[PDB]
């Protein structure tokens, strides 16, 4: 029932994937060897939502790991948690992309994508009712940006009806860990707006801002940032895996959070977030929790929601809670910050409540937002792209792998329209 | 991750490599006898064998038997496969023509055979690291040959090199400008990016920071060993945000011809001097953005940076690397070109450096190597072009070349090609 | 009742034979000394299907071993399992064929074939109801190709009514272990189409593709390839040896799998196939088993079934199983890949279920297929034959042993017709 | 498997055989005293006796008493049956006529008697291995005699030979072309296939790969011993995909006259040099497809291969042999003729080689011998025909022959016969 098949591409995707499966195995109480050892019957009732079953209780998660070179996958297989995955699901090349979109999409990803599809179909036929596909990748890289967009299109063609959501790391506003991020970022968006139903944009700088600001843990390695991302994405799929008073669904969020087809880029949020030690001087009641979801300080997207306006918002609560407050606070929130929401939508907040909170907690709310302020990000990428493309800064690495600069112009033009479309809804009614 | 092939051409490249391969042996704990003491990393740079003795995956070529003979008889004799050590009969005598036209071609084919017999025995292959100089015959003429031949037989695979560029004022041969320009012309169209280094700058650093008054080649070539091991660290050791070999060119090469990123390493501190230093991330990160820290003696503030890679090593804080780099982007003295707002490429590997027994440098818990590409290097080319014009204007050394199967017009073509490169940097130095 | 007399010719046949009898002795639980030591009464109820009985419980299998030189037979007699066979059944010459068809069929095989027939008749008269004959040989060789075709004709004349099936190794597509394979291969087919009821074509390259692809065992010696072949052939005869819900028969498969007389060349398949260690991360249910039978990856014939169309297909299951799925999956398979089956046959799948699975397993399915794609193999042999025969490449080794080149033309012409006949059924109805 | 008879004619064949039979003794552990130490294989090459002393099944003939006398008095004296060692009174003196017409026939009948008395005492019989040279009297003229006589008395049985072909430039006698062509003519119609070998090529290999500066006949003839033992390995040792003796001709002889497959062996590596090598299947398989690895100094790339047998030895992976051969079929430089798409014949025997005590070659765990038939050998015949035309044009040595019962017209007939063979190769070298 509503099985999810997970796709992970690129070094960031695999590393987020690897952490992402540790938590779900923890939530369901699954041993690293693949043997269920939980304590709640509700963990087995829906264990098929992520995990296949082989005789003997060995639960094999249906994740598809693809990277153009064995580097990151070998670490996963050698990691403590790597024995759980099926050996076949790993798909590895012998020459990784050099961060360039073309090689990982056209010349190298093409030779490997067919191999991946051969395994994704086997996962699809093994599920009685495959809900949709989930992809974790990064726009900055080549393997994640290229083969993820190459593969997201191929699975789109075969299963147009199913949901296909994505979690992607987006270029930071002022720091860049790769020189050619705008080219890969712009090219990847063009291919995504046309094929993906929703995208939870995240960026490291915004997530860095969480580590030291609300938490107090200096030196947060990527292994910790991924945990925050891991927790948020596991919240979106909770209703599919545990009972609740007001169950949500991957399609439920898509319907509510996507007014128009193209404007499906969201930005997530999570709570409660508090540093260890200082945790005991704070309450865990619903009111303070809700305020933590509607402030820029707890936004994982570098864009500040204040500058823009909210279109649609979904709050997915967990744990035993008062449904009154779960809806009274949303009404007060909307009246307090009425200026932050557009007038042409009479109500914007979507509420869902689940019964089982996260492991080690008794309350949790994964915030999701669809605000016009994200246009600033894409506008920023447009600013960087036009600067570089105005002098053909690095086009020769791209055109040398079977590509034409005409595509770059097409992607830039499409990106500008996406920014324009968001802008048109800044204005009020009439 | 998979294999790389190291080619060491000329006395400089051959002598530099022996220091480099000493590090690889230490890092993986490989005995100089070749037998690993009683894991997945060494496969990239070392070839397995039925016995426990791993064979380094590199080839050494030198037309003068003397240099390789020292290695072939030194304590590292058993490490290298005997047929990988290719030696001619007579030296190239600092003449570009000899090492490229007359005697270079008499032995080039043999080198190709062993590389072909070596490239064929690797399930995966990344590219080539070619070590050489700009001021010698074998290291300049034979290099140009292999760039041509390897480009044909193994084209579209990465071709990297570390070249000892002619220092500004200190000179070790009279015909450096003649031989320096010639190799540059032939290698521009058949190379990915060159990691320039100057002994003058390294000497300036060694007496300044390392604080040893009397350095030697046996000393400096080791520091050049550190940059190589840091550069190739991603291919061997696991760590967050790895950087494969093919990634360097994409970030550091905005244009095909403009592929000369000078190397910069930090922190160079002696064992005793280190006890009074803290080695914070901004400290080591700031060391790479000043005239006083370069392997090439080019004043960076004269020019503008256009690409920079910070390949961090050891236990590192990605949060601080992100923060430390951001500050450097907002200093007036530092000036990135207008058309490259995205001017950083970070890479972290969880393997702090290892110290050569008796090494001068300290046991830093964290390290970083910068590979910035800057327009200030055009000054080095500009100065070198001035030297060539002075000599060739008087036609004062051509006769040694025309007698070795090199036509007169080659000199004119090279400088005119270099002149275009000078203008190419100038055009990139402005904004349209 | 329905006794089988086994014939093995050539080095490949004897080596496959030798492994082939180890498994059947293992299935029935027969000691290498010839003394039954099984644990199930069903092993003795049908032990006469393969094994004669001499007083004292010494069960003597009725296999006839013929090779033109003592080389391979001496190894069998010296092998650990060689004591079981009757000393007389071994028939050995003193000058083996030099891979040339003529010597092993006309000048040397003729002097030895009469000796073999003298023993085959003794086996035939010892059986109350001799079902048919089974031959294991290779087309590439001389002894297997020549004396096997010489002997298959002689036994055909004496017992026209009985079944006479064969397992033969067929030349690989791109590698050849003998220079003159096309001559021996083409000559042997001409003499087989006219005398044999069914042929299970196999090739080493396709079987090599199984060893490392689905299994993970590099360095698979011939001793392992023969085991896969051993297992498949033992599956075809299972219903004759153990009870089942829907029993099959050597004649049952021939009727269903052979629409027209000449088009009797099949290509086998076996499952489950999984590497040791990784076996525990896979389920053994019927669904995943069936999909493994209808993909080129698990075909022991180098020809890929996708290029062609299926005519008739027989699936011989084993072990305790749900007959519903054993027939529900076939219906889904046919609708999924309707394009892969010809329209002029309303239904193409034949199902048989046995009660006793293979030793060391609880599920097994020996796939058999009759697809038009095999024409590519024979067409390939035609391409090689015309090239060599266009210059009389090696005809002098053949004409020098009592042969005329007219025979080569006859064999080539017949082979072309066989290819044409397969092609005529590529088209759809009307 | 059953018996084979080895005939060693001439100084070369007799001297080569003594090295070959040393291997057979070592492989089966037979003592040089002839007594096996206190199984089914040695019956092929050795005859049983009431005592434990096995008698080798071979015959040695040499018109010059000196060569056999060394064997008849050497430490291997007791191994051989005394009557098998046939010796004349005077040498053939490098003259073809003497060893074929005048003195060769005076002792040929005695040799036939012992072979007849030897062939009669083998329940099974495969054929003959005849060892000889092309540049001597006994090894060239007496060989032609036995090919004729053995063909009549034991026709339709395999007749193989290993012949020391005249090297291209190094020459050990003045009348090699005269004697070389004559034996070729008479042996074409009475032979199955000849395994050509050149001392020049072997010397080139020995100083190149084996890495010993001063080889000798006592050294080279041993390597020729390895090819024989590998070739006859199927008849003795068990293994997957055996290759009987009669199989060689069918695969390697597309046409009756075209039966000259040159031998190639791999890997030739010294004991010390081997520790840095891995010896993978493609490595040893690739060694056989280059000009640098041949027992005959013919550049294979000049011509096209038309038949190749790879008789693998020792613990081998049939999967890799199938894969390794496939790659060689898809290289542009390698070029099989159009009319033979099926150009390989694999054979594996589970018996890794054995090392002669004090042998130069290493203890390889796996071995392969290639017997490719190539049109490039026509160059060797073409060059040899050029030498004969130069001399016979001046009639500069005929007088030594006419005086030994050889008519003048024989020389003309031979060359015209060789000329047709040259054209025969040319016709096969193209496609109709
Ligand atoms: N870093 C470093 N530089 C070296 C070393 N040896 C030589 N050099 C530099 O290399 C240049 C001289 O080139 P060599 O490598 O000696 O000359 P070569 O390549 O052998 O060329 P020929 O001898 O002319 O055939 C000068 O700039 C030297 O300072 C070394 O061990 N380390
Ligand atoms: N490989 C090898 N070649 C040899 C040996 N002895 C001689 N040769 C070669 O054989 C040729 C000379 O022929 P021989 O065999 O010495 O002469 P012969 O057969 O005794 O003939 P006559 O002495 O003329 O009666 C030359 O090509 C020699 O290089 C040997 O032990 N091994
Ligand atoms: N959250 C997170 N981001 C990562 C991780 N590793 C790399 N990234 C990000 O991914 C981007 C680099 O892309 P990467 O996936 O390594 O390149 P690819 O392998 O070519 O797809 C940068 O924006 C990094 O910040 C990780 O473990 N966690
Ligand atoms: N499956 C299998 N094939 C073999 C074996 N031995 C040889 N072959 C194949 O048989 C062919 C060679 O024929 P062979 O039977 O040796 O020749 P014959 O003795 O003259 O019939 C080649 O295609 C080999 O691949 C074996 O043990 N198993
Ligand atoms: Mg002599």
């Amino acid at each position: 029932m509503r099985e999810i098949v997970h796709l992970q591409a690129g070094q960031c995707g695999n590393q987020i994937g690897a952490k992402f499966w540790e938590v779900i195995s923890d939530e369901h109480g699954i041993d690293p060897t693949g043997t269920y050892h939980g304590d709640s019957d509700l963990q087995l009732e829906r264990i098929n939502v992520y995990y296949n079953e082989a005789t003997g209780g060995k639960y094999v998660p249906r994740a598809v790991l693809v990277d153009l070179e064995p580097g990151t996958m070998d670490s996963v297989r050698s990691g403590p948690f790597g024995q759980i995955f099926r050996p076949d699901n790993f798909v590895f090349g012998q020459s990784g992309a050099g961060n360039n979109w073309a090689k990982g999409h056209y010349t190298e990803g093409a030779e490997l994508v067919d191999s991946v599809l051969d395994v994704v179909r086997k996962e699809a036929e093994s599920c009685d009712c495959l809900q949709g596909f989930q992809l974790t990748h990064s726009l900055g890289g080549g393997t994640g940006s290229g083969m993820g967009t190459l593969l997201i299109s191929k699975i789109r063609e075969e299963y147009p009806d199913r949901i296909m959501n994505t979690f992607s790391v987006v270029p930071s506003p002022k720091v860049s860990d790769t020189v050619v991020e705008p080219y890969n970022a712009t090219l990847s968006v063009h291919q995504l707006v046309e094929n993906t139903d929703e995208t939870y944009c995240i960026d490291n700088e915004a997530l860095y801002d969480i580590c030291f600001r609300t938490l107090k843990l200096t030196t947060p390695t990527y292994g910790d940032l991924n945990h925050l991302v891991s927790a948020t994405m596991s919240g979106v799929t909770t209703c599919l895996r545990f009972p609740g008073q007001l169950n949500a669904d991957l399609r439920k969020l898509a319907v509510n959070m996507v007014p128009f087809p193209r404007l499906h880029f969201f930005m997530p949020g999570f709570a409660p977030l508090t540093s260890r030690g200082s945790q005991q001087y704070r309450a865990l009641t619903v009111p303070e929790l809700t305020q933590q979801m509607f402030d820029a300080k707890n936004m994982m997207a570098a864009c500040d929601p204040r500058h823009g306006r909210y279109l649609t918002v979904a709050a997915v609560f967990r744990g035993r809670m008062s449904m009154k407050e779960v809806d009274e606070q949303m009404l007060n929130v909307q009246n307090k910050n009425s200026s932050y929401f557009v007038e042409w939508i009479p109500n914007n907040v979507k509420t869902a409540v689940c019964d089982i909170p996260p492991r080690g907690l008794k309350m949790s709310a994964t915030f999701i937002g669809n605000s016009t302020a994200i246009q600033e990000l894409f506008k920023r990428i447009s600013e960087q792209f036009t600067a570089m493309f105005r002098r053909k800064a690095f086009l020769h690495w791209y055109t040398g792998e079977g590509m034409d600069e005409m595509e770059f112009t097409e992607a830039e033009s499409n990106m500008n329209d996406l920014v324009s479309e968001y802008q048109q809804y800044q204005d009020a009614t009439a | 991750m998979r294999e790389c092939i190291s080619i060491h051409i000329g006395q400089a490249g051959v002598q530099m490599g022996n220091a480099c391969w000493e590090l690889y042996c230490l890092e993986h704990g490989i005995q100089q006898d070749g037998i690993i003491p009683d894991d997945s990393s060494f496969g990239t740079f070392f070839s397995e064998t039925g016995s426990g003795k791993h064979v380094p995956r590199a080839v050494f070529v030198d037309l003068e038997q003397t240099v390789i003979g020292e290695i072939r008889t030194g304590h590292y004799r058993s490490l290298f496969h005997p047929e990988q050590l290719i030696t001619g009969k007579e030296d190239a005598a600092n003449n570009y023509a000899r090492g490229h036209y007359t005697i270079g071609k008499e032995i080039v084919d043999s080198v190709l055979d062993r590389v072909r017999k070596m490239a064929d025995q690797c399930s995966g292959l990344q590219g080539f690291l070619i070590f050489h100089s700009f001021g010698g015959g074998t290291g300049s003429g034979f290099t140009s040959l292999l760039m041509e031949r390897l480009s044909v037989d193994y084209g579209k695979k990465s071709k990297l090199e570390f070249s000892v560029y002619p220092a500004p004022q200190i000179s070790t041969a009279v015909v450096e400008p003649y031989n320096s320009i010639l190799t540059t012309h032939t290698t521009l169209e058949h190379s990915d990016c060159a990691f320039m280094v100057d002994n003058e700058a390294i000497y300036d650093i060694c007496n300044r920071n390392l604080d040893i008054e009397r350095p030697t080649y046996t000393n400096l070539n080791r520091l050049i060993g550190q940059i190589v091991s840091s550069i190739t660290a991603s291919l061997r050791f696991d760590g967050a945000l790895n950087v494969d070999l093919t990634e360097f060119q994409t970030n550091l090469v905005p244009y095909p011809r403009i592929h000369f990123p000078l190397v910069t390493y930090s922190p160079i501190i002696s064992a005793e001097k280190a006890y009074h230093e803290q080695l914070s991330v901004p400290e080591i990160t700031n060391a790479c953005f000043e005239y006083s820290n370069q392997m090439v003696k080019c004043d960076p503030r004269r020019g503008k940076y256009m690409a920079c890679c910070l390949l961090y090593r050891g236990d590192v804080v990605p949060k601080d690397v992100n923060a430390a780099i951001a500050a450097i982007k907002t200093r007036r003295s530092i000036q990135f070109v207008d058309w490259c707002p995205t001017g950083f490429k970070v890479g972290i590997n969880y393997q702090p450096p290892t110290v050569v027994p008796g090494g001068d440098l300290a046991k830093v818990q964290r390290a970083v190597c910068m590979l910035s590409n800057t327009t200030a290097i055009a000054e080095a080319w500009a100065r070198l072009d001035h030297k060539f014009d002075l000599m060739y204007s008087k036609r004062a050394f051509v006769h040694w070349y025309v007698g070795e199967g090199m036509e007169e017009g080659e000199f004119s073509e090279a400088r005119e090609d270099m002149a275009a490169l000078e203008k190419d940097y100038e055009e990139v130095g402005t904004e349209s």
